[PDB]
RNA sequence: AAAAAUGUGAUCUUGCUUGUAAAUACAAUUUUGAGAGGUUAAUAAAUUACAAGUAGUGCUAUUUUUGUAUUUAGGUUAGCUAUUUAGCUUUACGU
């Protein structure tokens, strides 16, 4: 006896997203970016913005009757890092703190099979 | 010093339990110089019964 | 306001830059065999009954 | 009950008072105890001072600060504000006052309400300066209870001091105006308006 | 507002659509140092208050015995923080 919205988190760097949808996700619901819960504008990726941010995800999920939740983590990804930033950790523990249930966890970080030539230039990024 | 400062004093300072001179400038407000006087006066069976020492503190109190 | 009074067993190793922190096990006096490993701030010994309203954060070793 | 009849009448008032009995024969330290578990062990109730002074070899041994009579780690603090600095006999001619202005105002066992301004006045959930960087967090950690009471006396002395300070009130009437309202603590005092203000800077950082 | 009691197509008093008569005082430090050309654009709050359209209810409603009066009064926001049952500022919004 429960329903399941899908998470749809992500934290590079300098920002992070708690972003609920349906389990299909052609529709969406309460999306929360970092800067939003911090106007320093400095630390937009903070172990905290995420923290008070996730709690928006169970305010506007424990609003439109999302009991419970399955949960996705994405890096940048791409070319980039594939080393999850702060975010995703603090979220993954604040989301458990907000009554929410949890189910099926897994990365999605977009991996390439090579090719797109990475930025910087040969001799590199450098201070 | 006029005559609703001593009879506000004596009808208020028999069963009035904790007293001093910081007690008559915060409750009866003006004076202190005078006050250690219309307290101590007498000491008629109906003013203050003390556990007061020297000069430097005069910590007085209840006849009963 | 729930207070859980936890007894210190094993004083462990010194920490912090300035030595302001010991580490600390603790045996929960009032649920013995639980034996969590928090931190504290003091000049400690074994047997300093220790006071926590935060049951539990279990803590990790701070420069 | 037997007056010694020695020329030198060395009292029959301070002979029936302290023969029948031990302890400072104004306050009886005699069915007065401590009500918390933590600050037993680290706050002497009393080895007998029959006055409120021991040489005092309390800091060599890293602990005995403990063994130290509460009343005489108090007179101990006051010891300041710098100008007095040194004066213990002004600081016992002041706390030998304090214990009469608690007994007189409440009607208590005042040497107990002296002890209940200890455990209540202690900051438990306290911070520390993690170093940490240019800015970091005061990892929030509950002092031993050792330290606690170091603060529980330390606090109380920095707010009943400004109260004589351009003040009609002679620390004897602000100290007992702090401990009665600091045990009921209240917040008309200064500990339970910093103690709480350190809990309350920690509960976040944490 | 405590008492009666004359009544007014039998009697009293809970707001809803309008549009206007008016209070936030200012002075003094401080703004470039005397002396005003632009408290520029912005602007008003809903407050006492009264009448249309009356879900109310027939809309205004008196004489005369009380106590100096007896009636009831006193308290209310906004911002930081990992001290989140707590710490920190305190009616800001270019000053």
């Amino acid at each position: 006896s429960q329903v399941f919205g899908v998470a749809r988190i992500y934290a590079s760097f300098n920002d992070t997203f708690v972003h609920v949808t349906d389990l299909s996700g052609k529709e969406t619901i309460a999306r929360v970016t970092g800067g939003m819960k911090v106007k320093a504008d400095r630390d937009e990726s903070s172990p905290y913005a995420a923290m008070l941010a996730a709690q928006d995800v169970a305010a506007k999920c424990k609003e439109v009757g999302i009991t419970a939740v399955h949960v996705k983590i994405r890096a940048t990804g791409g070319t980039r890092t594939k080393t999850p930033g702060p975010g995703g950790q603090a979220a993954l523990r604040a989301l458990a703190r907000s009554g929410l249930r949890i189910g099926r966890i897994e990365d999605v970080t977009p991996v390439p099979s090579d090719s797109t030539r990475k930025k910087g230039g040969r001799r590199g990024r450098r201070l | 010093l006029d005559q609703e400062k001593y009879d506000r004093i004596l009808k208020e300072v028999p069963t009035y339990r904790y007293v001093s001179v910081s007690v008559l400038v915060d409750r009866l407000k003006i004076g202190g110089s005078l006050a250690r006087i219309a307290l101590r006066h007498l000491e008629k069976e109906g003013i203050i019964k003390p556990v007061s020492k020297h000069s430097k503190q005069a910590i007085y109190t209840r006849a009963t | 306001t729930p207070v859980t009074l936890a007894k210190v067993i094993k004083v462990l190793g010194r920490t912090g830059s300035r030595g302001g922190v010991t580490q600390v096990r603790v045996e929960f006096l009032e649920d013995t065999s639980r034996t969590i490993v928090r931190n504290v701030k003091g000049p400690v010994r074994e047997n300093d009954i220790l006071v926590l309203m935060e049951s539990e954060r279990e803590a990790r070793r701070l420069r | 009950f037997t007056p010694v009849v020695l020329a030198t009448p060395i009292p029959e008032e301070v002979q029936q008072a302290q023969t029948e009995i031990k302890l400072f024969n104004k306050w009886s330290f005699e069915e007065v105890e401590v009500k918390d578990a933590s600050l037993v062990d680290y706050v002497q109730v009393a080895q007998p001072i029959f006055v409120a002074h021991t040489a005092g070899r309390y800091a060599n041994k890293r602990f005995r600060k403990a063994q130290c009579p509460i009343i005489e780690r108090l007179t101990n603090s006051l010891m300041m504000n710098g100008r007095n600095n040194g004066k213990k006999l002004k600081a016992v001619r002041i706390i030998k006052h304090t214990l009469d202005i608690i007994n007189v105002l409440t009607d208590q066992n005042p040497i107990q309400v002296v002890v209940d301004a200890i455990t209540n006045t202690g900051p438990r959930e306290d911070t520390t300066r993690v170093g940490g960087g240019g800015a970091a967090r005061r990892q929030a950690v509950d002092v031993s209870p050792l330290r606690r009471v170091n603060q529980a006396i330390a606090l109380l002395t920095i707010g009943a001091r400004e109260a004589a300070f351009r003040n009609i009130k002679t620390i004897a009437e602000t100290l007992a105006e702090e401990l009665i309202n600091a045990a009921k603590g209240s917040s008309t005092s200064y500990a339970i308006k910093k103690k709480d203000e350190l809990e309350r800077v920690a509960k976040s950082n944490r």
